[PDB]
């Protein structure tokens, strides 16, 4: 029963039909349309263009069109080095890849005059690099300039996450210049183009690959906040091993991990009634909305416990251990914040994820914290 | 590898293996698991599929330290050697600079020492070109996230290549880590597996202790009465009271649920009975024994109880004179942070507001060490010294200023216990 | 077109003679 | 044997790498080690973070102080008194020391 | 303090602004503009004659002078001087001062390569040797035959990088050399604050007015105002999930039910119940996670009831209602 679901985990898209119109001159060897391909994240958009060019290169005339990933540069030189790697040649590399005018000499081909288009992968690392109008916008500016006179032009295909980048362009560039205009976006496929690809990615079909309306149910009730349904099939591939482990069932398993302690399991964290007392003690110190030290909390803990004698006053060292019991369940977090007297000195400020509405319910059942409120 | 041959020496003069020595040998933190039994499969069945199908996935586990996530994934790969992969422990905190892990990967594919720059070029050249198997553990991921997230994007972008022979296993501190430090673009690549590890429970904390106490609980030793040496003249036995082991469990599962903390509090409580046994008979270093409940009562408290209260009452007089002046200003002004000159202003005033009493033998000594020749000191004797002594002790805290009057002073421990320890 | 790139170089009297005998002589 | 002076400065906020490696050498190494942190920052244990303190065997020992006036008086007697015979002056010198020390008005 | 504000203005999008701006700057006062340009054309022989005296020529005046300098330097002067000395004509090195990315090292590295490398001047390249290397250039040039070999142009001399003081003194030592003619323009009203009698001694500036009331097309690009957030988050909503549009629509209604300030906002509990009422929000976490996406792109605010409020104006939210949400 394994080998049917061993193969489970692994032209084709209805977005490739768009881009061949957008590359309408790429089979007639002319300069194509003006390509700035954006997208909200997770939407397949990195592999989307990679699907096109791999279908382009396997289809396509002299054949040399290269694509490089802009991740580890922070600087516009070695991209123009990596276009030279499809030549397998040798030259003086440093000057030719550095200046704007130095790129222009690089664009005279050798063997058969096939035009070249570059593909700039993950442009947002250089967009969201160092300060905008100094280097990175200038880097954006310099690449999109295609004023070259022969039709051999370095057509850009760049990609980005957040859609602020168009308004970042200068008003000269927004005057119908370069690869600007066609701001081709990709709205996140709800279930209406992505699930059908999963259907065709179920070409080798096992018998029980589950009631597919539940798969449709999975698609409809994941599409609130999602972009990657194969990865959201990779959460089906984990639950398909649950039915192997036991020889949207799992989204139900995963949300109760996150929703609880405020409604119900707050009292699970405080089986000690003193842990209930010390939890209200933190919030009474939160009146002075300050750097809530473990000492200022201990200050209000003593000066209240001398008034109402519910228990004896305990140690600060005990007060250290008891607040860590509050910590490991995930209620209150402790951080070493800032005080700048001698050096960067670290006093510990706490923060609570509970509200007084979710407090007042669980304390009226216990009239021993009622003196303390 | 090499130098372990040189770490061996010859003369080992018959070390006394006492009663409690053989406990601590197995109470060492080294040597199937009861608590995370089924979740071992949830890793492994997630891992067994990708391994025998030549894919590239991601597995994300979280949890507080002391829950076995350092341990369990080592047990995953260990049995897999019986049944194609290269195991690497890419620890985050064991990298000096964060880019230094890049050097390890390119070292651990062919054996070359190249740039973190030049490594990741050939790494990227590996991960999209090789025709068709690498297991990598990205431990303690708080270290490698800090600078600008450009490292962390790489370690999951390599997973996206369908021609990438790699299997990554991330182990973090918190589940929140790709939601409060990383971007959403990484959070798409992290997936939504998210195998949560909770704490241990106190029943299972009993079930983890006896795994170390398998062949030695209530067993028998062969002992000579002259040297205290035990052998697995009397034939004595040693028993472990399980209720004291239980009360060790019901605290550590309550506060932390940490597997090191449970073993070590048993390990600390074991040696308390060791010295008391050596106290009564003195076998040195060259009818039925047990470990009481009263041992783990002390040693668990020994994790808690302080001494700054006992430190303060065992300090100097002018130290206790200093703090008593300091709380007097904090109840005079209610500003919790007083100027240094006002304290020197106060300790002058706190002399003569008391009567002409012992205070005079103090007030003689407080401004001159006897020696009526040299006198008329402005600030008190060793005032720089006690203020330096209260500074490096951590009780006080004083901001830096070249003015020795208006530099502010802030307390660092709770001022009530300062008030409370002053009463003695 | 190129003006946003900084510092790009490019490679594109009967009366006055009586001034010329006077100017340099002064200088 | 490790001898660490001012281990608190290693316990900074940012990295804490070197502490994390030696404390894990307690857990796994066949080579028997022992670590000796010496410091003066009193609450050293809160200065550590979580993942290092769980490696730590939690046993600290506080250093004593002269708790009574009589203690250092007993100390200075053991400090100045010579017990080995070197000089003819020694037996005369030893009783001069305590006679100053025995008198509370000296 | 009832003040009319730029937020309370009928705003204009990107393509609408720049096109009708391009209509004015090429058709408003076209006839008198070239009518000025023909009048000042007769001054061009006068500039040629004075520039033989090594005079640093400086152009002030209202309006942009960028077009005028490039006509005067490139087409008119630079071949006229090459013909009058007797072959490629005189090299023109412009300096775009409105471009803030001008440094002192890079432009001078061009200069010593533009000027003659007759000696090993890279030996004196050593650590600031720039004033050192130009001093060895100056005294050699005192004993050369007097002829211009280079004319440089510095547009917008009060620019964001050229007005820096270590760059200004660098140009001062260039101007004392007789072989190079220095034709620059500034636009600031406090431009003669830049020079003392030390530098003007090295400069010997003369002045001329040119006021053509040009629109400064290139010089407007780097500059920005609030035309160049209410407009920022106007584009993110156009690419999201369809549910975020609806949960912002229910957000924007009761936040405009009551400028858009804090007081019109809503509590988190009821808004959870309101977005539970239309079968949208499952609970607090599923609400907040796709509300952090509105938080991450700074599209909504929260202050303290637990009030979440939109920081856009009263007029803006109904514009966000009828256009992008509907
Ligand atoms: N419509 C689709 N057709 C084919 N494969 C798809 C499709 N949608 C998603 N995938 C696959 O699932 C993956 C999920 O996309 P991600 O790579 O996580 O996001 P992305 O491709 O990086 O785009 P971003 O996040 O904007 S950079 C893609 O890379 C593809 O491998
Ligand atoms: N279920 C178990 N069975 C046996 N021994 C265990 C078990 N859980 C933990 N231990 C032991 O306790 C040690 C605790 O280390 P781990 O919990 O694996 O590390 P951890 O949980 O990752 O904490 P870190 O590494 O600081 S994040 C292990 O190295 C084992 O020696």
């Amino acid at each position: 029963k394994a080998l049917l679901q061993k193969s489970s985990e692994l032209a084709r898209t209805a977005e490739y039909e768009q881009v061949m119109n957008f590359l309408a001159k790429a089979i007639s060897e002319h300069r194509s349309d003006s390509l700035y391909i954006t997208g909200p994240p997770g939407t397949g958009k990195t592999a989307q263009l990679d699907m096109i060019i791999r279908q382009k290169f396997q289809s396509l005339e002299s054949v040399a069109v290269t694509s490089i990933n802009c991740i580890s540069l922070g600087e516009p030189s070695s991209i123009f080095q990596k276009i030279f790697d499809s030549f397998q040649d040798l030259n003086g590399p440093t000057l030719q890849i550095k200046n704007m005018q130095h790129l222009q000499k690089f664009l005279e081909p050798y063997h058969k005059k096939t035009t070249f288009v570059v593909v700039l992968d993950e442009m947002d690392r250089l967009l969201h690099a160092n300060t905008s109008e100094t280097q990175s916008v200038r880097t954006i500016l310099e690449l999109f300039l295609l004023a070259k006179l022969p039709t051999v032009s370095f057509v850009l295909i760049g990609m980005a996450n957040s859609l602020d980048m168009k308004d970042r362009f200068l008003s000269r560039l927004n005057l119908d210049r370069g690869l600007l205009p066609q701001t081709i976006v990709f709205q996140p496929y709800t279930a209406e183009q992505m699930y059908e690809i999963v259907i065709q990615k179920m070409s080798s079909l096992p018998t029980i690959i589950f009631q597919p309306m539940a798969i449709k149910f999975a698609a409809k009730k994941c599409a609130g906040n999602t972009g990657d349904l194969r990865k959201l099939f990779d959460v089906l591939r984990g639950s398909i091993e649950i039915y192997e482990l036991e020889k949207l069932n799992y989204i139900a398993k995963v949300f109760s991990k996150f929703v609880n302690n405020n409604s119900t399991r707050t009292r699970i964290a405080k089986l000690n009634i003193q842990q209930k007392l010390i939890l209200c003690t933190i919030i009474q110190s939160l009146k002075l909305n300050s750097d809530a030290t473990i000492d200022e909390s201990f200050d209000h803990y003593i000066k209240a416990i001398t008034k109402t004698d519910t228990l004896a006053p305990l140690q600060r060292n005990e007060f250290l251990e008891i607040c860590t019991i509050l910590e490991t369940c995930g209620l209150v977090s402790i951080k070493k914040t800032k005080c700048k007297g001698k050096t960067k000195r670290f006093v510990d400020k706490i923060d609570v994820d509970l509200d007084m509405r979710e407090f007042y319910d669980e304390m009226t059942k216990i009239s021993i914290l009622k003196p303390f409120l | 590898s090499r130098f372990e041959n040189k770490l061996k020496t010859t003369q080992k003069h018959q070390i006394v293996e006492t009663i409690f020595s053989k406990v601590k040998k197995q109470l060492n933190s080294s040597y199937y698991l009861p608590a995370r039994e089924n979740e071992f499969a949830s890793i492994y069945l997630s891992a067994y599929s990708a391994i025998e199908s030549d894919s590239a996935t991601t597995i994300y586990v979280a949890g507080t330290p002391g829950v076995g996530k350092t341990l369990t994934v080592r047990e995953v790969v260990k049995e897999l050697l019986s049944s194609d992969f290269l195991y690497v422990e890419i620890n985050g905190l064991k990298m000096v600079k964060p880019t230094d892990c890049y050097e390890t990967l390119w070292n651990k594919v062919s054996g070359e020492r190249l740039t973190w720059a030049a490594s990741m070029e050939s790494l990227e050249f590996y991960f999209k070109r090789v025709p068709k198997t690498i297991v990598v553990l990205l431990d303690e991921l708080d270290a490698m996230v800090t600078k600008s997230q450009d490292i962390m994007y790489n370690f999951f972008n390599w997973t996206t290549y369908e021609n990438a022979k790699l299997i990554v296993i991330a182990v973090a501190n918190t589940m929140d880590l790709p939601e409060r430090q990383l971007g959403n673009k990484i959070t798409s690549r992290i997936g939504f597996t998210r195998i949560m590890f909770t704490g241990y429970t106190h029943e299972e904390l009993k079930n983890i202790i006896d795994l170390r106490l398998k062949g030695l609980n209530d067993s028998f030793f062969y002992v000579d009465t002259k040297t205290g040496n035990a052998i697995l003249v009397r034939k004595v036995r040693l028993r472990m009271s399980a209720d004291a082991i239980e009360i060790a469990s019901r605290k550590v599962a309550s506060v932390s649920g940490d597997a090191r903390r449970a073993l070590k509090v048993c390990k600390r409580a074991a040696e308390i009975a060791e010295k008391h046994y050596m106290a009564k008979h003195g076998y040195g270093y060259d009818g039925v024994q047990t470990v009481h409940i009263t041992h783990v009562m002390k040693a668990l408290n020994e994790t808690l109880n302080s001494h700054v209260i006992t430190f303060m009452t065992r300090l100097s007089f002018t130290a206790k004179l200093f703090i008593y002046a300091l709380l007097n200003l904090m109840k005079k002004n209610g500003s919790q942070e007083q100027e240094l000159g006002d304290i020197v202003d106060e300790i002058k005033l706190l002399i003569e507001v008391n009567g002409s009493n012992f205070v005079m033998e103090i007030a003689k000594t407080l401004f001159q060490q006897g020696s009526d020749n040299i006198s008329e000191q402005l600030r008190i004797i060793s005032w720089d010294f006690v203020l330096n002594q209260l500074l490096d002790a951590g009780i006080l805290f004083k901001q830096t200023m070249k003015n020795d009057r208006i530099c502010c002073v802030k307390l660092n421990i709770s001022v009530e216990e300062a008030k409370r320890a002053m009463n003695e | 077109a190129d003006a946003q790139r900084s510092h790009y170089t490019v490679y594109p009297e009967k009366r006055w003679e009586l001034y010329h005998q006077l100017h340099s002589h002064f200088h | 044997v490790f001898i660490f002076d001012e281990i608190d400065t290693f316990a900074g906020p940012v990295r804490q790498t070197l502490l994390y490696n030696l404390f894990d050498m307690v857990e796994h190494s066949r080579v028997p080690v022992c670590i000796f942190g010496c410091t003066t920052k009193l609450n050293i244990l809160e200065y550590l973070e979580k993942r290092v303190k769980s490696r730590f065997s939690q046993r600290v020992i506080y250093m004593p102080q002269i708790q009574n006036l009589d203690d250092m008086v007993d100390a200075v007697r053991n400090l100045l008194t010579v017990r080995s015979e070197i000089s003819p002056w020694v037996s005369q010198w030893n009783e001069t020391l305590e006679k100053e020390l025995s008198d509370p008005r000296s | 303090k009832s003040r009319h504000t730029m937020s309370m203005a009928p705003d204009v999008t990107r393509e609408e602004f720049s096109l009708v701006s391009n209509f004015f700057n090429e058709n408003f006062q076209k006839r008198p503009r070239q009518k000025l340009f023909e009048i000042q054309k007769k001054m061009f022989p006068q500039y040629w004659f004075e520039l033989t005296q090594g005079f640093s020529l400086l152009f002030y005046g209202v309006g942009s002078k960028r077009n005028f300098l490039e006509e005067f330097a490139i087409d008119y002067l630079s071949p006229k001087i090459a013909y009058s000395q007797l072959v490629n004509s005189i090299p023109c090195l412009i300096l775009n001062g409105y471009n803030p990315s001008c440094n002192y090292r890079d432009v001078f590295k061009e200069i010593t390569d533009l000027l003659v490398p007759a000696e090993l001047t890279r030996s004196e390249t050593k650590g600031n040797h720039v004033i050192l290397q130009i001093q060895k250039m100056i005294d050699f040039y005192k004993n050369q035959p007097l002829d211009i070999k280079l004319i440089l142009v510095v547009h917008n001399l009060d620019g964001p990088s050229i007005r820096k003081n270590t760059f200004q003194t660098m140009l001062s030592f260039l101007s004392v050399i007789r072989q190079i003619a220095i034709v620059a323009s500034t636009d600031h009203i406090y431009a003669p604050l830049l020079w003392d009698n030390m530098k003007a001694q090295n400069y010997n500036f003369v002045f001329h007015d040119i006021s053509n009331f040009e629109p400064s097309t290139v010089e407007s690009t780097f500059q920005d105002v609030m035309k160049m957030g209410a407009e920022g988050a106007k584009y993110v909503l156009q690419s999201l999930t369809v549910n975020s549009k609806k949960m912002y629509k229910l957000l924007i209604e009761t936040q405009m039910q009551n400028r858009g300030t804090q007081r019109t906002g809503v509590e988190l509990k009821l808004f959870n119940h309101l977005c539970a009422a239309d079968f949208i929000a499952s609970n607090e976490i599923a609400l907040r996670s796709m509300l952090r996406e509105f938080i991450e792109h700074k599209m909504a605010n929260i202050t303290k009831m637990e009030i979440i409020w939109v920081p856009y104006t009263y007029a803006e939210l109904e514009k966000l209602l009828k256009t992008v949400l509907n």
